[PDB]
């Protein structure tokens, strides 16, 4: 089960130079700082999330600051990820901003919603504050991160709840009591994203901390062989293994899904499924005691059948974003609905906008324009609505269909309501830029061939590594060798 | 007929060097004397079987004690004078029994000490003479200060030799002041079965009631005196869901109660005329006001005023104005900050005599700010911080004579008294604490207590010293979570309420002990 394995999240703090100068302008209290600010928020995550949030790399600017500072907090966070996109080399799951300004603004961070494991969208932003404080910005920005949403349908009515009437929860609005427990929505909310095959990095279990080892905290470090959760937890796995973090000669292997008894995994042994069209299996090598990587099939495949194509692990159709905007309920319209609204350039259906103008929609483009859905609610799921809802009746043969649309807002330039990028409009065809483009525009790549014209010799799947997994009966780079 | 240690002549008797008191005297000795004798200790009710003393006198002798009715049997003794020798303590009713006694001299003996009230019984007297000796002036000495100016025999002066402090001071020129003679403690009458965490007090019909904020269950507590056998007895209760500060205000014989919540929590009732029923009135928005941590009542120029401190960076410190109907918004304050604590105080601004009334707020990691009143907008314009010190959680006010000082809590570190200057506030005292919630001061009748909460350790009490200026260590008191302190005052009683986070809270009574 995707939701019972303990996650982990690769975290780099990035400190600015105010951020520094606070701290006696000195590196030891700048660092002790944040891995204290990142140590309380990992006590929530535990907790909470049953996911670890474990820090690999930081870098303070104590030479100057690197680009310019903005008082908007969704301005400083896309700078600060075209600062990693353009400078940071270093290999982490999210890449967080510890800003000493005050930022001017309701927020006390700005987070990518479900940007984990990308280089664009996997940052966050997060003002100074105090230790506890600070441990909730950055809790709720790698809540957005990791999908968690602080409104919806169920909690403006009131059906999700926060059960704590004397703090807040972590997605509501920080006050001088801070919160220390999600709501149930919340969890169940990071469950659907896990499920529909987003995060996949964040099953990397951390062998090597920036600080000193230590037995009993539950990670492997130099020195020791083996690790537990503490000694008191130890005795559900690993007892029988690991004593004072080492092992006796007869088991290599502590604890972990793929070991059994103090035994390892079987070789080809499944430890994880497939969460959907786009994820890839993964076996137990053999060789660790944790399960291989978490490993999905590379953007470009197909996914809901022809419907949607595959990005991060996670499925893009223009159902499951009816449905991800308005609520489950919601279905996605059909397609005359589109065929006819684009045709009038009206309000109701449109394109795009230039400068207060409807741009005519192309018969190919369609399906990239408004986008338009049966059943609607009065609120959105998330952001909040933009100008009134979009209601066209059209009839065919006697039959009525209500299309429905509206302009959901998260960022002044990020509008829901428009088809996502990397939709697809058509067979071998995508939306970008509410235009139906060719794939070959996108500049796809697929893992070392062995046969011709086929992803992986045709005789496996392409991952997001650029590395193929072969079916059965196929070994190799390219899958080329036959091994029965 | 005379002792053979004694040189005697016809009405007079010298005795030098005598081991033990002759009480066998020629009948016409009208005089006796002691010089030097190897008296131990007067004999216990001496002088008897010679009752024609008229004069008696002893110098340069030893004596450690001198028993009570030493000189019973002294009818006609007029003149006594007990000088330069070395005596470290005598007993009060040494000279009961002395009514003819006019003229009395302990001088240049080195006296250290006197008892309550050895004087009375000497209606007769008419010169007394206590100089020469080394007076440690302590609340014996008060006594004695309280003897020398109702007495008509006239007494020469004679000055203080101890406490160093006070030194070569006249005994005639000293008053109540500098001697606080009488104990102060606080004792627990009553331990209450909740945890607590605000109380106030107000008073409708001579009766006074007590409010409490219960937290976790959501009980606002309204107790009262009983006044039957009873010391405090809980009358009623009002339900809430995380109820923060229960701060009530009675305007024009109308009793208003604020309740705070974090959740649905702007509420204001007011008690029914019938039944003593409190009926919420108004719900302040919820939009507005998010997570409010104290609320602070204040009357500003015939116009009632009520402050919210907003604990959340999305909302603000609110002040509301009340028309006859209800509160309403006046102004707001300090946006996208976290206001843990609000305070009014009233203080004289320079040049300006007058008093202003002024705000003091204090967020989570910025230092306090200061408000001043601006009478022609109705707001408040100059708007200042503090210098030089952080992480203040709460801010107390207290007035001792015409100078106006504040008390700042910090929970780890020094929290310090500062006294307003005619511009700015300076350093005063610097008093560290650990796990300190709460710096309150309080005044009960002219004695200007300061108590320093700990969630650690003890909760340290501390009491004013007039002449040195400033707080001084008084009582630990046992408190598990201290909040809030609070001064409660009945018909001649006094109590004081301990709010108790962690634990039940204490009620505490005041008394005063005569010394
Ligand atoms: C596991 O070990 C074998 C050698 O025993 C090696 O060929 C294989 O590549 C290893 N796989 C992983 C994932 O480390
Ligand atoms: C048309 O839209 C309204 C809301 O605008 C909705 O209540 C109604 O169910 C829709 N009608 C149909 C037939 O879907
Ligand atoms: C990607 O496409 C751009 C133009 O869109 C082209 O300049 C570039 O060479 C391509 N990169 C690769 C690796 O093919
Ligand atoms: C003398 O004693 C009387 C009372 O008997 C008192 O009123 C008066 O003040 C005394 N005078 C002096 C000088 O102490
Ligand atoms: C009032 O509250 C107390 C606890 O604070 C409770 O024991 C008592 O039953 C309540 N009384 C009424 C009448 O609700
Ligand atoms: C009040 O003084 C502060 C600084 O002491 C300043 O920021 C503010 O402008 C002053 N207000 C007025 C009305 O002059
Ligand atoms: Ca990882
Ligand atoms: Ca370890
Ligand atoms: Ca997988
Ligand atoms: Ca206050």
């Amino acid at each position: 089960n995707v939701e019972e394995e303990t996650k982990y999240i690769e975290l780099m703090i990035v400190n600015d130079h105010l951020m520094f100068k606070k701290h006696r302008l000195s590196v030891v209290h700048t660092n002790t700082y944040a891995k204290s600010v990142v140590n309380m928020a990992d006590l929530i995550y535990k907790d909470q999330l049953k996911t670890r949030i474990v820090l690999v790399a930081m870098e303070t600017w104590a030479t100057d600051n690197k680009f310019a500072i903005s008082e908007n907090p969704l301005i400083t966070l896309r700078e600060f990820m075209k600062y990693r996109r353009d400078f940071i080399k270093e290999k982490s799951d999210a890449v967080h901003l510890f800003s000493g300004s005050q930022f001017e603004s309701s927020r006390s961070g700005a987070a990518y919603i479900g940007g984990i494991c990308s280089l664009l969208k996997g940052g966050g932003v997060n003002e100074f504050g105090k230790t506890d404080l600070m441990a909730v910005t950055l809790a709720q920005s790698l809540a957005h991160n990791i999908g968690i949403i602080s409104d919806k349908r169920k909690l403006a009515s009131g059906e999700c709840k926060c059960e704590d009437t004397w703090s807040g929860c972590i997605m509501g609005d920080t006050g001088y009591y801070l919160p220390k427990k999600f709501t149930q929505c919340n969890i169940e909310e990071y469950h659907d994203f896990l499920n529909s095959g987003g995060g996949a990095c964040l099953f990397n279990k951390p062998s090597k901390l920036l600080d000193p080892p230590e037995c009993g905290n539950g990670f492997i470090e130099t020195g020791e062989e083996c690790d537990c959760g503490t000694p008191a937890e130890c005795v559900l796995e690993g007892a029988e293994c690991c004593k004072k973090c080492t092992l006796t000669q007869d088991s290599q292997c502590s604890d972990g899904l793929c070991c059994k008894k103090c035994k390892f995994q079987p070789m080809g042994t499944v430890c994880r499924e497939a969460v959907n069209d786009c994820d890839i299996r993964e076996t137990c090598s053999g060789n660790s005691s944790q399960c291989a990587p978490n490993i999905h099939k590379m953007d470009g495949y197909s996914c809901d059948g022809v419907q949607g194509i595959c990005f991060g692990g996670r499925c893009k159709t223009r159902d499951r974003q009816c449905k991800y905007i308005w609520g489950q309920k919601v279905t996605a319209s059909d397609k005359y609905c589109y065929e006819k609204l684009n045709i009038e350039g009206t309000e109701k259906g449109n394109c795009g906008k230039d400068k207060d103008t409807w741009i005519q929609c192309n018969k190919r483009d369609v399906l990239c324009g408004y986008l338009l859905c049966t059943n609607i609610g009065n609120i959105p799921r998330l952001g909040e609505l933009d100008g009134e809802i979009t209601s066209t009746l059209v009839v065919q043969q006697g039959r009525t269909l209500n299309c429905s649309g509206g302009h959901v807002k998260l960022e002044e330039d990020v509008d829901l309501g428009y088809v996502e990028d990397g939709t697809p409009c058509g067979p071998q065809m995508m939306c970008l830029e509410h235009r139906c483009l060719p794939v070959a525009s996108f500049n796809f790549s697929t893992c070392l061939s062995s046969k011709e014209g086929t992803i992986c010799s045709g005789n496996g799947v392409c991952s997001n590594e650029l590395k193929c997994v072969c079916n059965r009966h196929w070994i190799g780079s390219d899958c080329n060798t036959y091994f029965p | 007929k005379c002792p053979a240690v004694c040189t005697c002549t016809k009405d007079n008797a010298l005795c030098e060097n005598a081991r033990s008191i002759p009480r066998t005297v020629p009948p016409d000795v009208i005089s006796l004397s002691f010089v030097r004798s190897g008296f131990t200790e007067i004999s216990e009710g001496s002088f008897l079987f010679t009752p024609s003393l008229q004069l008696l006198l002893f110098t340069s002798n030893s004596f450690d004690v001198i028993s009570d009715d030493a000189f019973i049997g002294l009818p006609h003794l007029e003149y006594l004078f007990i000088e330069n020798n070395n005596i470290k303590s005598i007993s009060r009713h040494t000279f009961r029994g002395l009514k003819s006694l006019i003229h009395l001299s302990l001088a240049n003996n080195n006296l250290q000490t006197l008892p309550k009230d050895i004087f009375k019984g000497l209606d007769s007297l008419t010169n007394v003479d206590l100089r020469g000796n080394s007076f440690n002036c302590d609340c014996k000495l008060k006594w004695l200060v309280e003897w020398l100016g109702h007495t008509n025999a006239t007494v020469e002066d004679i000055y203080c030799e101890g406490p160093p402090e006070y030194k070569k001071r006249k005994i005639n020129s000293l008053s109540s002041k500098d001697f606080d003679c009488i104990i102060t403690e606080f004792a627990k009458s009553q331990d209450l079965p909740y945890q607590s965490l605000s109380i106030d007090t107000f008073s409708y019909l001579n009766d006074e009631y007590v409010v409490i904020a219960q937290p976790f269950t959501g009980k606002c507590i309204f107790l009262e005196w009983d006044h039957v056998e009873k010391t405090f007895r809980n009358y009623d209760n009002i339900t809430g869901t995380s109820t923060v500060v229960c701060k009530p205000i009675v305007i024009e014989t109308q009793l208003y109660v604020i309740v705070a919540q974090l959740f649905g929590g702007s509420h204001i009732y007011k008690r029914d005329s019938f039944a003593n029923k409190f009926i919420k009135i108004q719900d302040i928005e919820i939009l507005k006001i998010r997570k409010p941590n104290d609320i602070e009542t204040f009357k500003i120029e015939n116009n009632w005023y009520f402050v919210v401190a907003d604990s959340s960076k999305a909302g603000f410190t609110t002040i509301y104005k009340w028309n006859g109907n209800g509160f309403y918004s006046h102004q707001s304050l300090h946006a996208w900050y976290r206001d843990t604590d609000v305070e009014y105080l009233e203080i004289v601004r320079t040049p300006q005599t007058l008093r202003t009334p002024h705000l003091i707020l204090s967020s989570s990691s910025q230092r306090p700010v200061i408000y001043q009143w601006n009478k022609a907008t109705q707001l408040f314009t100059n708007q200042t911080d503090i210098p030089n010190m952080e992480d203040v959680y709460a801010v107390k006010h207290f007035s001792v004579k015409g100078d106006v000082y504040i008390c700042l809590t910090r929970f780890i570190g020094d929290s310090k008294v500062m006294k307003w200057g005619g511009s700015s506030f300076q350093d005063i005292q610097r008093m560290p604490s650990r796990g300190s919630m709460v710096f309150q001061p309080l005044q009960i009748n002219n004695y200007q207590y300061a108590i320093l909460g700990s969630d650690y350790s003890f909760t340290q009490v501390y009491n004013w010293d007039a002449e040195k200026a400033k707080f001084v260590k008084f009582q630990e008191l046992n408190v598990q979570a201290p909040r809030s302190f609070t001064h409660v005052s009945i018909n001649k009683r006094n109590f004081l309420f301990a709010s108790s986070f962690k634990g039940n809270t204490q009620i505490y009574k005041h008394v005063i002990v005569d010394l």
